[PDB]
RNA sequence: ACAGCUGGUUCCAAUCGAAACAUGUCGAAGCAUGACCUCCGCCGAGGUAGUCUGUGAGGUAGAGCGACCGAUUGGUCCUGUCAAACUCCAAACUUACAGACGCUGUUUGACGCGGGGAUUCCGGUGCGCGGGGUAAGCCUGUGUACCAGGAGGGGAACAACCCAGAGAUAGGUUAAGGUCCCCAAGUGUGGAUUAAGUGUAAUCCUCUGAAGGUG
RNA sequence: UUGAGGCGCCCAAAAUGAUCGGGACUCAAAUCCACCACCGAGACCUGUCCGUACCACUCAUACUGGUAAUCGAGUAGAUUGG
RNA sequence: GUUUGACUGGGGCGGUACGCGCUCGAAAAGAUAUCGAGCGCGCCCUAUGGUCAUCUCAGCCGGGGACCCGGCGAAGAGUGCAAGAGCAAAAGAUGACUUGACAGUGUUCUUCCCAACGAGGAACGCUGACGCGAAAGCGUGGUCUAGCGAACCAAUUAGCCUGCUUGAUGCGGGCAAUUGAUGACAGAAAAGCUACCCUAGGGAUAACAGAGUCGUCACUCGCAAGAGCACAUAUCGACCGAGUGGCUUGCUACCUCGAUGUCGGUUCCCUCCAUCCUGCCCGUGCAGAAGCGGGCAAGGGUGAGGUUGUUCGCCUAUUA
RNA sequence: UUAGGCGGCCACAGCGGUGGGGUUGCCUCCCGUACCCAUCCCGAACACGGAAGAUAAGCCCACCAGCGUUCCAGGGAGUACUGGAGUGCGCGAGCCUCUGGGAAAUCCGGUUCGCCGCCACC
């Protein structure tokens, strides 16, 4: 930029979309990467593995076509990021995939959150992710407890777009249910 | 030489173009080479483990194993064979 | 094709020289050898370049200088056209003189030594100390220098 | 330089980590009973004694760290590599 | 002391002064001479003396060489007249003197020299066409202080 | 008596043929271990002194520096210079591996392995590149070829400059160098310059000749 | 009037007797540009012989035949026949 | 009775290029010397080590050299200490936690290029036990290259082996390893004089002389500032530049150490010219006389004395 | 790729600049703190929940060369330097011829305002 000894950054950390560091000591187990990324409205969630002109996806999985099994409800929550990683999963065991190791990017490791249970979901999918247990959220905000019981705090709808009133987490139930059987068109 | 240290008279091999400072990239660290591969021994100037002994860049040897991580690379040095300790990040594929 | 012929001697001479010309199958001082134009070989007389005379030898002096100097692998045995009708894949000489400068064949792939040893230059050379362009004969000839060399060293 | 007194580290008699205890390898008293001291004595005559004639040498300008690692459980101590320190202090 | 202990680059290039200690000034007090102020292109006629051989050429030297040179201009055509003499070249090589017999004989530093190559324009003197056989005058001067045979060549005038 | 110091050590021939260097040493006038020479046995198909191409390594020459760095001019942007311990650049070239050609090896067994015997560790010179020194037939590196341990031819003589590497004997033709006599070969040919005996002197401790000047 | 080139001149002083090896040489026996013919090694080519290595035959390392353009110098030293 | 080292442009004195690290020398692979150039190490640190979280520095600008907000800012900050090198969502900073600065055993490279050699060092593994982290992973001390030490003996750590017919006790011998130093740093425990000297050798090495060199010395030449009342060039003549000689001095270590007799003097012979006189000349700040300066020129001459061993030099009277 | 995710090469991709683009779609800015979590102080950030609004940022698309960068043409330059050779020149430092290689600065004109891979997706 200023002249023939200046040093611009590579690409992808110009953009602030990779932390090579980090990156570096995910490619050193030699299993393939459980790509967890965000965002506002979506979460998504890939199977990654190293390639000689770049990175291979061997399974992916959106939030957006989780409405194809039967999710009326919004795509930027809790229950969404674990059916989105357990729906990941499920392609990448039928792709052969059978371990991986969780990148987060330039997520914040807290606990509890969705990234996380876009692990837990890929665990249940039967792939072996090295994680840690209290680390992640308690069964019920998977579940989505956390905002129903927001839901009772009423007067004014949470929701605009008519679902439901009081809101139904036995959906992310019904949800699950559909993917743990076989008979399913991934 | 004024003294026998590894890092004599490497002021030139062992520094970096201006434009090729800062951290490499990760796809060549991570590299995998089989037995039998013929790979050029150069030190990454930007990386400091895993490194050889600075009297062997230049050279190109024969995988012939592992050695954890780091690959166990077989030379000629003159006329006596070597055995080098080296990682990815400071090897290139022939060819 | 080109004719390679030995002018200065090796002593003082560069070792990876001396060693070039033994490649090229001269030993000794005034021996020719029948080049092919590769790029390899063209390498090889640029290295030879100041200790030797080289160049395309017409067809004429080509067959002169086979008559001669030729030998067979092993033996005295004189090179004219009947030992050329037994032994080779040709003719006459004139046949195995076509096809050495058209580079199908060599001396040894058909029982010959690859070496011509010529006889001292009659009425002697221009010079082992300049080149060609210098008045001297050393490095690239004309054809029709190289001829006037080579016959002369009949 | 500093040391803590007390540590937790690897016990290669317990085998498992442990909480050790630092301190100073005192010199031992000698017994006068070893085979060097009953050759002192009997190769030692008129004029010259040979290498009992000799006095003890210099010293380095700083010495290495002469120390013991007691195990808090076991209360059995290891001897490790000692370092180049000019001085050695503990703490607490 | 002679040049013929200086003269030629026989040595390597000594002049970084951040390892080098104790180096005399320059006796050299000019290098921009006559009329600083106006540009060189103001005038018609432009004479260089030319170095025929490669030399080291002392402080000392170019000192004598300029003031032989200067001090005929200055004579001729006055203190404020109408030239501007340059010297092109400043002193760089750090030279020694080993001045024990040959044990540690790294010598002490003693002066400085400039390089000049062979075919160089050492001094460079921009006049008017009336004033020109004045400064072909000052330069046969000069040449005669410095170590090498020189060329007293006519870069832009055809008047003549 | 001992000496790491000086001297001497007696017959013929055939094959190969060094080292004057590295590491350690109360070591530097010596040893040991390597390098290198030689001899024997083993192994059994490759080898690589040359070149070309391919895949790599490099910052010396040069160059340049509103490309870093540090030197280093002047003027009211312009203008003047540099670097063994500077580099935005950048050779020739050296170098790893591989293929091809070449050469070499499979009865002359190469490459390699094991073992016996050494000698050697005062070197020198030319050329290229050096570092120190005013310099040296100086000191100290490096690559190379040679003397040492290399005859014969030439160079007036002359280890290392030129030709040339050499079994005996014989005929022939050249090489370096030379062809007026000494002295084998031209008082050769075409042309021009020089009047100083310039010159008749490749290289060189050895053959000087400079800045400056010359109707 | 000015520029460039060639050869020469001045600059140029040393100790027993001057020197290009000497004689001596001047449209050269100097210098430069070309050219012609020669002389001149143990090199190179060639006849015979010797040694050494290897090949064939052989018990032979005794004969005989063959191959060496790619064998023939050598101090210290290793090896071997006499 | 012995020791009192080695290196070294002879030796001594000085120094240490006597063990280590960096840049350059080093000739763009590797290797590479000198009493080569620049300069360092013989530690320091319980955090100044390890991990994780959070974060981005010099410097400058703008708003209220402490502090606060914003902007520019790939790196010039910082990273214990030479130098060169590495590092920016870090290898730097802050914060918190932690003790992997862990035990055991190797592979490989280095030390020692090639190419054998120890201690030491490094990289890279495995087994055991741990720390941190969500995890991958990182931690075999400090970002990399200096900070180091044999055998014998002692002390120390844990278990075990063993001591002469046998049992008990004491006290010993050993397997593994830690610490204690040899810096002349691959480790002797160690001062000098000799002119009273002695031996072995060396021109492998100094003093005299020869030889090379020519900085020094002597002499010359180019340019000619300057002054010489005016006048560069009658005369004097700086700076700078170019040289000749081989009388001085210095340098080198080629020749001689199974000896080439050292200074000064003397006596006798030859020579050189850069000429002091004598011959012939040119200039003059040449009236003359006496001079000053210069040219040719080596035929001849250049002498006697006082101090001092003196060469050199000072001094006296004579002298062309 | 009517705006996405993970990348490789790591400026040909930088710096600066102009134009265009989004009703249940995408990315965003955006709206908001009961929770998981968070600030040595701040829901700024991190985390979580969500769609009233928006294309002004970002981002994606098209394009400009003034600076920086890459490559090419022509000029500089077969110059500088250089491996091999020479009874070629020079008092000498040094130069020259033949042979094999061959720059750099700078100027002018072009090029370059990223290329490519995997996945997902009117
Ligand atoms: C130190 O001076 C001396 O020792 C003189 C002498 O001893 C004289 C010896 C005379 C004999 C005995 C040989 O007749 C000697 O041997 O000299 C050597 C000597 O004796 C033969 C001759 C030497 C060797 C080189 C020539 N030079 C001449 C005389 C000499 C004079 C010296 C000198 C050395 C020489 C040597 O030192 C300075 O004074
Ligand atoms: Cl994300
Ligand atoms: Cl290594
Ligand atoms: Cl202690
Ligand atoms: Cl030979
Ligand atoms: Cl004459
Ligand atoms: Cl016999
Ligand atoms: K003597
Ligand atoms: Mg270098
Ligand atoms: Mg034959
Ligand atoms: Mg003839
Ligand atoms: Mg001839
Ligand atoms: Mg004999
Ligand atoms: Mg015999
Ligand atoms: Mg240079
Ligand atoms: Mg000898
Ligand atoms: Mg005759
Ligand atoms: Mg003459
Ligand atoms: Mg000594
Ligand atoms: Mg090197
Ligand atoms: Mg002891
Ligand atoms: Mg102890
Ligand atoms: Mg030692
Ligand atoms: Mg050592
Ligand atoms: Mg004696
Ligand atoms: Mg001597
Ligand atoms: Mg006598
Ligand atoms: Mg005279
Ligand atoms: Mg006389
Ligand atoms: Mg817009
Ligand atoms: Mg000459
Ligand atoms: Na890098
Ligand atoms: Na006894
Ligand atoms: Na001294
Ligand atoms: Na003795
Ligand atoms: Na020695
Ligand atoms: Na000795
Ligand atoms: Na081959
Ligand atoms: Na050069
Ligand atoms: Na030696
Ligand atoms: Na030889
Ligand atoms: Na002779
Ligand atoms: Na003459
Ligand atoms: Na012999
Ligand atoms: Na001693
Ligand atoms: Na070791
Ligand atoms: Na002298
Ligand atoms: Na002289
Ligand atoms: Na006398
Ligand atoms: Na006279
Ligand atoms: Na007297
Ligand atoms: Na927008
Ligand atoms: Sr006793
Ligand atoms: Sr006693
Ligand atoms: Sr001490
Ligand atoms: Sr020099
Ligand atoms: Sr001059
Ligand atoms: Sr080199
Ligand atoms: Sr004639
Ligand atoms: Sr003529
Ligand atoms: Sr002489
Ligand atoms: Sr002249
Ligand atoms: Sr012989
Ligand atoms: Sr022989
Ligand atoms: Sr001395
Ligand atoms: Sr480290
Ligand atoms: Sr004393
Ligand atoms: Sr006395
Ligand atoms: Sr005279
Ligand atoms: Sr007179
Ligand atoms: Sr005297
Ligand atoms: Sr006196
Ligand atoms: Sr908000
Ligand atoms: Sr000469
Ligand atoms: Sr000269
Ligand atoms: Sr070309």
């Amino acid at each position: 930029a200023t002249g023939p000894r200046y040093k611009v950054p590579m690409r992808r950390r110009r953009e602030a979309r990779t932390d090579y560091h980090q990156r570096l000591r995910l490619l050193k187990s030699g299993k393939p990467r459980l790509v967890a990324r965000k965002s506002n409205k979506h979460v998504r969630a890939q199977l990654v593995t190293l390639g000689p002109n770049g990175d291979d996806t061997l399974a992916s999985a959106h939030s957006s076509d989780l409405a194809e099994y039967g999710w009326e409800a919004p795509t930027g929550n809790m229950p969404s990021a674990y059916l989105t990683g357990l729906l990941a999963g499920l392609r990448a065991q039928e792709a052969g995939v059978e371990e991986a190791v969780l990148d987060i990017g330039l997520n914040s490791p807290t606990p509890g959150s969705k990234v996380f249970a876009i692990q837990e979901g890929a665990i249940d999918a039967g792939l072996d992710i090295p994680h840690n247990d209290d680390v992640l959220a308690d069964w019920q905000r998977t579940r989505g407890a956390h905002i129903a019981e927001y839901d009772e705090q009423l007067e004014e709808p949470l929701y605009s777009g008519d679902f439901d009133a009081a809101d139904l987490p036995e959906h992310f139930d019904e949800l699950r249910e559909t993917l743990l059987d076989g008979d399913i068109e991934l | 030489p004024s003294s026998n240290g590894p890092l004599e008279g490497t002021r030139g091999k062992l520094k970096n173009k201006p434009r090729d400072r800062g951290t490499s990239p990760p796809q060549r660290a991570v590299e995998e080479f089989d037995d039998g591969e013929k790979v050029h021994l150069k030190i990454d100037p930007s990386v400091p483990n895993g490194r050889f002994h600075p009297r062997f860049d230049g050279q190109t040897g024969t995988v012939e194993g592992k050695q954890g991580d780091a690959y166990k690379v077989d030379i000629v040095d003159g006329g006596k064979e070597k055995t080098i300790i080296v990682t990815a990040a400071h090897l290139r594929r022939q060819e | 094709m080109h004719a390679l012929v030995q002018l200065r001697g090796e002593v003082n001479m560069h070792t990876d020289i001396q060693d070039t010309l033994e490649m090229l199958n001269i030993h000794h001082v005034n021996h020719c050898t029948l080049v092919p134009e590769t790029d390899a070989y063209r390498g090889m007389v640029a290295k030879v370049n100041d200790f030797v005379a080289f160049g395309e030898p017409s067809q004429e002096t080509l067959e002169t200088v086979l008559a001669t100097r030729a030998e067979p692998l092993e033996g005295d045995a004189d090179v004219d056209d009947e030992w050329v009708a037994e032994h080779t894949d040709y003719d006459d000489i004139s046949g195995l003189a076509f096809a050495l400068l058209s580079e199908e064949t060599t001396l040894r792939e058909q029982g010959l030594s690859p070496t011509l040893r010529l006889h001292p230059p009659r009425g002697g050379h221009d010079g082992v100390k300049h080149p060609v362009k210098e008045g001297g004969q050393l490095g690239k000839h004309d054809t029709e220098g190289i001829d006037d060399l080579l016959e002369a060293m009949r | 330089m500093q040391m803590p007194r007390r540590f937790n580290t690897y016990c290669p008699h317990c085998n498992e980590h442990q909480e050790h205890e630092v301190e100073k390898v005192r010199s031992g008293r000698q017994t006068g009973m070893k085979w060097i001291d009953r050759q002192r004595e009997r190769n030692s005559g008129i004029g010259n004694d040979g290498k009992f004639s000799k006095v003890p040498g210099g010293d380095k300008p700083t010495k290495k760290t002469d120390l013991k690692y007691r195990c808090g459980e076991c209360g059995k101590a290891h001897l490790r590599e000692g370092w180049r320190a000019g001085r050695l202090e503990f703490q607490e | 002391k002679p040049a013929s202990m200086y003269r030629d680059i026989d040595k390597p290039a000594y002049t970084r002064r951040e390892y080098i200690t104790g180096i005399p000034g320059s006796k050299i007090a000019q290098h921009k001479m006559g009329r600083k102020q106006k540009d060189a292109d103001d005038y018609p006629v432009q004479i260089s003396l030319i170095v025929e051989e490669t030399v080291q050429l002392r402080h000392g030297s170019l000192e004598a060489s300029r003031l032989s040179a200067n001090r005929h201009l200055i004579k001729e055509l006055g203190e404020e007249g109408d030239y501007k003499m340059t010297l092109r070249k400043f002193p760089h090589q750090v030279l020694r003197e080993n001045k024990d017999g040959m044990r540690a004989a790294f010598g002490k530093i003693v002066g400085t020299a400039a390089r000049v190559q062979a075919g160089e324009q050492l001094f460079t003197a921009y006049c008017n066409v009336e004033d020109a056989e004045h400064v072909k005058e000052a330069f046969r001067r000069a040449y005669n202080k410095i170590t090498p045979s020189c060329r007293i060549k006519v870069e832009r005038g055809e008047e003549l």
